[PDB]
């Protein structure tokens, strides 16, 4: 909940005055603000690259595999991590 | 740029004209259309190109006044373009004849209107609504005719002078809707009464409505206002501001209400006093319609 | 038969109720009502009279020659133009606070209000199913109290 | 330089000619005729419809008014529709009506407006001779061809014609005209320098000015008589007249008339009489503005792409000869595609100047309907082509002037600036080196003002 | 102080220097030049100036071809 | 062989009848190939209130460019053509632009009825590069999670606009049959030049309806018959209640200026972040903003604005039809009951009721523009009762 609140400064903008001018309470922030993109707005870091990967990335996997002696280590998939996703 | 075209729709009810003649005014339908013709005729002093079209109101009907249908216009549909070599009305313009070439199939054609005075249709009052898109129709035509560096500049005139009938009023409100596609202005004045449902029309067009101060006073404003081009208008600083609208009322008892809610698929919204389905005898799926009565 | 019976029934309504609105009502049987002797028809009369009688009047446009020359009737006509030519007294001046009475409130205040709208969109919510004392739970029947205060 | 007025002038021919003349011969161009005279070579819409009041207007409303009918938006082009309006002389600014200036028109204008309105059946509207269809004797597309080749007599004989011209006098008013000249041994009708920039610009309303010069030299006939039948004939076409035109005769109505099938916009029989008829050019006189009815024959399409003229159409020699002076030199046979030169084309504005709308104009006039399905850009580049061409050879100013360098002081350097600046006869100074190009013109001012001082 | 009644020609800087090189190609003496102002201004003797029309095109073209 | 071959195809095409009269009927032929399928409408039953989803299938397929330059050149100009004719017909509704890129998805621009937000969006997915596979199943998942919070008194249908490629994701999507045919969304996808049985099983066991593109004029046809909105299955709902009518406000009413902006930070309203002078009314949170005919976040009802959107579908069913015959009963002076012209091309079209005569230019105008025959008018509501 607190990294949400921080990569986002607009709602963190939202999230000052709460605590500033003491309106409400983090408990109370994350009771009737959030409730729906608690599927939505999370649906973003459980799918990447389609999660459960069985026919999307397999196709890929082979020639994808290798550009050069350390052609590695893209972003978090980048070209090695869905190889270890399978088996 | 263009040719700047016209469209005309008067009012003549000869129920209210004759009504016109009750209080023996000084004003009557001869002094009415008159102005209105030289109107018309106004239009045409702006430029050679500029074209018209007016259709009164008739009890059974509404035939195309401006220019004609009759064997005076039925073989010579005008003189600019496609001529029909025809000589003596294809002869005298310039001003001064071109309007006795559309004098006349006015006076002879609302004679064929006055003279049928004998309605039993049960009070069939003005027929606005299907006379709209007799213009329509033959502008779409006549944007048909030439566009070829030829914008076609149509603009509506509306002019009331009785009341509404009772019309249909999805009728009423579609073919502006349509017209909002069609994006020509329209323009209304009104003498008798205010029509808050053809001010709305205006509304959809951004167009101008007019109550007149007075009828026999409908020559000034007449030719000031109710003028051509968007150009005169959106150049002439000069607008009725007002435009008061307040709308929205319901249709199962009768009300002036700011919630509505549907009662079936069918774009039925009733007022609140509504128990069962009276848009049909497809009952209502019972999870909702009580909550409508339930706070 | 599904829309085939809604058009039965609907149009119906549209017949018996056409447009029970604001105007689209009132004004339209009161001057129905207003040509009275219409069955009697003797207003009809005159009126079919009235046809046959300017139905020759319109035609000569000699009566219609001169159905212009009122300048009596253009001076009010060139009245309430100059009237509406010059509205006044209204304070032209409406603004020039409005950049300090911008600033202050769309600093906080634009969001702080947005802390109610995501909470009080809620709390109209809670009430708009309560007296059916279904969605009557302690999670919201105190949640009714807690903003409230908050 | 060279003359550039010579070519439109479609307002001031009712401007600078009637401001140039009196208010009572001006009270002559109100005829009744001469009402729709007013109202269509001035194409303002914003003083179109200061008129529409006056109808309806018999009391001169106050100036304010209608001074601030229109706010902020184009206050200017209030502006420029107004002095325009009031420099036709057709308006009367009262003096103290209710206790300040307010403004109306010429009532006896608006006497014969109103009769161009609503009713009358007076001279020009029926009762006297106006106008007669009897029985079909001679039909408009076989004089519409004569309303083409008259034309083409006219305007190939100014090029000159292998064939003849007909017995005119109007030669010795075109080399008058110094559209043509003519050196005395034989008089050839050749062309000086106008008459080719008419070859360049087909409307027929250069004619009318010469026709309205007609009277002018040193001719005594109706000026307001001429102007009246120039719009009476512009009554489109279709009359014949049981002799009509001498029913409703004059003197010049009747001799001119011999010239109008000179010119060939009235067509004449046995006896130059018994009846009378308009052409169908009787309507592009009316504006001079372009008009899509102004489309003479309908060719096709063109195009200039690849800017190589590319266009067919065998059309007549006229057109054949509006481009043997402005395309040979590779032509080609049965299609007239003469190809294209950026220097001869270019060599063959040099005797006009330049043709810059006039390329445009007759862009638009090389096959007619070109503009049916075509690009609005027609010229992509062209125009700048032709622009930069025109552009080109245009190296001179001619602007001859009186220069007073090495004056003796330098703050009275800036008085004689103030007094040029007063009678606005300088066009340019140099300070620096304490110069002023003055118009010679108004040389004698400051001659007579430095020999006082 | 001095009456000059000269003829003012305006054109571009690159042939109003121009003017001085026919002035110094005229078959006579200097008449094309009176005095220019700075750069765009110039005065002529009025004799040849409508052949100096034609004059002038004739030769930057022809000077240019070789 | 085959340069005689490549020939014997040209020589043919290229003679006709000969001596006079050449390349003649090949012109008629063409006119012949011309007039394809009209209408085929006249339906009942659903169709209210859509809540659209726009699926992208942004993939390798695009770089084909089989009709434009791009794949995109054809789908996405004319979107905004389909949004603003949508809006046009259907104001009662809301479109989610939801796009796949590289085997997820991304809800691009939220269900909403703001035509310049969706169509600056279309302008701002001109520049895509489109890497990566299709993934429906991402797609279906945003879809899933927002209609899921919808009422099941909304119009629950998804436009898929796919590349017919391999359909790239995991997870059983086979299995999401149970789940979104329980869940009573309509999913309709239309193949780019190219079928996905499995996406056309899902179709036909959706209800939504599928098809492949031909031409650049047909991909524009099955958009137009998806325009309109459809019957979809039965047993969705009857109504939809607290549609709120609002007040435009003049902010001129009684006291004159005396607020020299209705938007400053409290009053109630003032949704978007932009400054306000007053123009509109909500009944509910008594919101006065910038005007908006569709619904709110506060009292989070639906801004009804009758005239606009209780007015358009509510003439778009009860229409009727034309017939056709070449016959010449001559009606009027050879004349049209509408525009009054004749040209016969024996298309003399008359009314099924009031029987009047119209051209094709008077029957195209009532069939798409008029969408009624005025004839009707003075013919029902004289005798109406
Ligand atoms: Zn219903
Ligand atoms: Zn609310
Ligand atoms: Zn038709
Ligand atoms: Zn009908």
């Amino acid at each position: 909940k607190n990294r949400m609140l921080q990569e986002d400064p607009v709602l963190f903008q939202l999230y000052k005055d709460l605590v500033v001018s003491q309106v409400i309470s983090a408990e109370e922030f994350w009771a009737n603000r959030l409730n729906v993109n608690a599927t939505d707005s999370s649906s973003t870091s459980n799918h990447k690259q389609d999660v459960g990967i069985s026919a999307a990335f397999l196709a890929d996997v082979r020639p994808q595999t290798d550009g050069c002696n350390g052609l590695r280590y893209n972003l978090t998939s980048d070209i090695i991590e869905s190889i270890f996703r399978t088996y | 740029d263009e040719l700047n075209l016209l469209v005309i729709v008067v009012d003549a009810n000869p129920i209210w004209w004759g009504k016109q003649a009750l209080k023996e005014s000084q004003f009557t339908l001869s002094k009415c259309i008159d102005a209105v013709m030289v109107l018309g005729n106004s239009h045409l002093f702006m430029n050679r190109s500029n074209k018209l079209a007016v259709i009164a109101s008739h009890i059974q009907e509404s035939r195309f006044l401006y220019p004609g249908k009759n064997g005076r216009l039925g073989d010579f549909f005008g003189d600019p373009g496609n001529p029909p070599e025809f000589n003596p009305s294809g002869s005298k313009d310039g001003k001064y004849e071109l309007l006795t070439s559309a004098n006349e199939v006015i006076v002879e054609e609302i004679k064929d209107l006055m003279t049928k005075s004998d309605i039993k249709g049960q009070h069939t009052e003005t027929l606005l609504a299907g006379s709209l898109a007799k213009a329509l129709c033959y502008i779409h035509r006549m944007n048909k005719e030439v566009k070829d560096n030829q914008e076609m500049k149509s603009r509506i005139l509306v002019i009331k002078a009785a009341e509404d009938s009772a019309l249909q009023y999805m009728n009423f409100m579609n073919v502006i809707f349509a017209a909002q596609k069609q994006n020509i202005l329209i323009d209304a004045c009104v003498l008798d009464s205010d029509s808050g449902l053809l001010q709305q029309a205006c509304d959809i067009t951004g167009g101008l409505y007019l109550k007149v101060p007075q009828m026999p006073s409908l020559l000034q404003y007449l030719l000031w206002v109710f003028l051509p081009d968007q150009d005169q208008r959106s150049q002439l600083i000069l607008p009725p501001p007002v435009h008061v609208d307040y709308r929205a009322a319901c249709f199962c008892h009768r009300n002036l209400i700011e919630i509505g809610y549907v009662c079936s698929v069918c774009l039925s919204i009733f007022c609140n006093f509504s128990p069962i389905c009276t848009t049909c005898e497809t009952a209502f799926k019972i999870s909702l319609p009580p909550v409508l009565k339930a706070k | 038969k599904r829309a085939k019976l809604q058009e039965s029934i609907e149009y119906e309504d549209l017949g018996k109720n056409n447009s029970v609105k604001t105007i689209a009502l009132n004004l339209k049987k009161s001057d129905r009502y207003y040509h009275g002797p219409t069955p009697i028809q003797s207003l009809q009369y005159a009126t079919s009279q009235d046809i046959i009688n300017s139905f020759q009047s319109i035609r000569q446009e000699m009566e219609a020659y001169t159905p212009k020359l009122t300048q009596v009737l253009s001076s009010s006509a060139a009245s309430s133009t100059i009237t509406a030519l010059s509205p006044g007294g209204a304070l032209m001046q409406g603004g020039t606070q409005q950049a300090i009475n911008q600033m202050v409130p769309n600093d906080i205040q634009s969001e702080l209000k947005h802390l109610y709208v995501a909470v009080g969109e809620l709390l109209r919510h809670f009430w708009s199913c309560f007296p059916v004392n279904t969605p009557f739970l302690e999670e919201k029947v105190v949640k009714m109290k807690s903003n409230l205060e908050r | 330089s060279r003359g550039l007025n010579r070519v439109h002038l479609q307002c001031r021919n009712l401007q600078e000619f009637l401001g140039g003349l009196s208010p009572g011969v001006l009270d002559r161009l109100y005829g009744h005729p001469a009402t729709c005279l007013a109202v269509f070579r001035e194409l303002p819409s914003l003083a179109k419809n200061w008129v529409m009041r006056m109808l309806f207007l018999e009391q001169p409303l106050p100036q304010a008014a209608v001074a601030l009918w229109v706010k902020k938006e184009f206050s200017k082009a209030q502006e420029e529709s107004t002095g325009l309006l009031s420099g036709l002389r057709i308006w009367h600014t009262q003096l103290l009506p209710g206790g300040l200036q307010g403004l109306i028109l010429n009532p006896i204008f608006r006497q014969n407006l109103r009769i161009a309105l609503l009713g009358g059946g007076k001279a020009w509207s029926d009762d006297t001779s106006q106008l007669g269809p009897d029985k079909h004797a001679r039909d408009v597309p076989s004089l519409d061809k004569y309303a083409e080749e008259r034309w083409e007599v006219v305007l190939h004989f100014m090029v000159g014609s292998p064939s003849a011209a007909v017995s005119q006098d109007l030669a010795q008013l075109l080399s008058q005209a110094g559209l043509m000249k003519s050196t005395e041994p034989g008089e050839p009708p050749c062309i000086t320098s106008a008459g080719f920039q008419f070859l360049l610009l087909d409307t027929p309303a250069q004619l009318w000015y010469f026709m309205l010069q007609y009277l002018q030299t040193a001719q005594s006939r109706g000026m307001d008589l001429v102007e009246i039948l120039s719009f009476l004939f512009q009554l489109s076409f279709s009359t014949l007249g049981k002799d009509y035109s001498v029913e409703g005769m004059s003197d010049s109505l009747l001799n001119f008339l011999q010239h109008l099938r000179e010119f060939g916009l009235v067509f004449q029989r046995k006896r130059k009489s018994r009846r009378y008829y308009p052409t169908r050019l009787a309507i592009n006189l009316s504006s001079g503005v372009s008009g899509a009815g102004g489309t003479v024959h309908q060719p096709g399409f063109i195009v200039v792409e690849t800017n190589y003229r590319l266009y067919a159409y065998t059309e007549s020699e006229l057109q054949i000869a509006l481009i043997a002076l402005f395309s040979e030199m590779l032509y080609r046979f049965p299609n007239m595609v003469v190809a294209q030169v950026t220097r001869e084309s270019v060599q063959q504005a040099i005797a006009s100047g330049i043709t810059a709308q006039q390329i445009i104009h007759f862009l638009r006039t090389r096959a007619h309907p070109v503009m049916l399905k075509q690009t609005p850009v027609l010229p992509p580049t062209i125009t700048d082509q032709i622009r930069l061409w025109e552009l080109e050879r245009d190296r001179l100013r001619f602007t001859e002037g009186v220069l007073y360098n090495q004056f003796l002081s330098q703050v009275d350097f800036e008085l004689l600036l103030a007094h040029a600046r007063e009678l606005g006869v300088l066009v340019f100074e140099n300070s620096a080196k304490r110069l002023m190009v003055v118009t010679p013109a108004g040389h004698s001012d400051v001659k007579r003002f430095w020999k006082r001082q | 102080v001095n009456v000059l009644k000269g003829v003012l020609i305006e054109c571009d800087p690159a042939m109003k220097q121009f003017l001085l090189y026919l002035d110094e190609s005229n078959a006579l003496g200097k008449k094309f030049i009176i005095q220019d102002i700075d750069d765009t201004h110039v005065f002529v003797i009025a004799e040849l100036v409508n052949v100096l029309q034609e004059r002038v095109g004739e030769l930057m073209d022809q000077n240019a071809f070789s | 062989r085959w340069e005689g071959g490549y020939e014997r195809t040209w020589e043919i095409l290229k003679e006709d009848e000969s001596g006079s009269l050449k390349a003649t009927i090949e012109d008629i032929l063409f006119k012949a190939k011309r007039k394809r399928v009209f209408e085929h409408h006249g339906q009942v039953r659903l169709g209210m209130m859509r809540h659209l989803y726009v699926v992208v299938d942004g993939s390798r397929t695009m770089e084909d460019q089989d009709l434009k330059p791009n794949r995109l050149t054809c789908t996405l100009k004319l979107l905004e053509y389909f949004v603003e004719e949508y809006f046009d017909q259907n104001p009662i509704s809301q479109i989610g632009i939801i796009v796949t890129k590289s085997k997820r998805a991304e809800k691009l621009t939220e269900l909403s009825g703001n035509p310049r937000k969706h169509i600056t969006s279309l302008k701002k997915a001109v520049d895509m590069t489109c890497h990566g596979e299709p993934s429906l199943y991402n797609s279906l998942s945003i879809a899933m999670q927002t209609l899921k919070h919808m009422p099941g008194h909304t119009s629950r249908e998804v436009l898929i606009i796919f590349s017919s490629l391999t359909t790239c994701d995991p997870s059983n999507i086979y299995d999401l049959i149970k789940t979104l045919k329980a869940a009573k969304i309509r999913v309709s996808v239309i193949g780019l030049s190219a079928e996905v049985r499995v996406c056309t099983v899902l179709a036909r066991e959706t209800g939504g309806t599928y098809h492949v593109i031909l031409d650049e004029s047909h991909y524009k046809e099955l958009l137009t018959h998806h325009v309109s909105p459809p019957p979809a299955s039965s047993s969705s709902e009857c109504s939809l209640i607290r549609m709120g009518f609002p007040q435009h406000t003049i902010a001129s009413l009684s006291d004159q200026d005396a607020k020299p902006s209705f938007s400053m930070a409290h009053l109630d309203g003032n949704t978007e972040p932009g400054l306000t002078l007053g123009g509109y009314f909500c009944p509910q949170c008594r919101a006065k903003y910038c005007e908006l005919p569709v619904e709110c976040k506060i009292c989070g009802l639906t801004l009804v604005s009758a005239p606009h959107l209780a007015r358009s579908y509510h003439h778009l069913f009860p229409l009727d039809a034309f017939q056709e015959i070449p016959l010449e009963e001559y009606n009027g002076e050879r004349f049209c009951y509408g525009c009054q012209g004749e040209l016969k091309d024996q298309h003399v079209y008359v009314c099924a009721v009031c029987q009047n005569v119209f051209c094709v230019d008077c029957d195209v105008f009532v069939h798409d523009s008029l969408h009624c025959c005025p004839g009707c008018i003075h013919k029902i509501p004289a005798p109406s009762g």
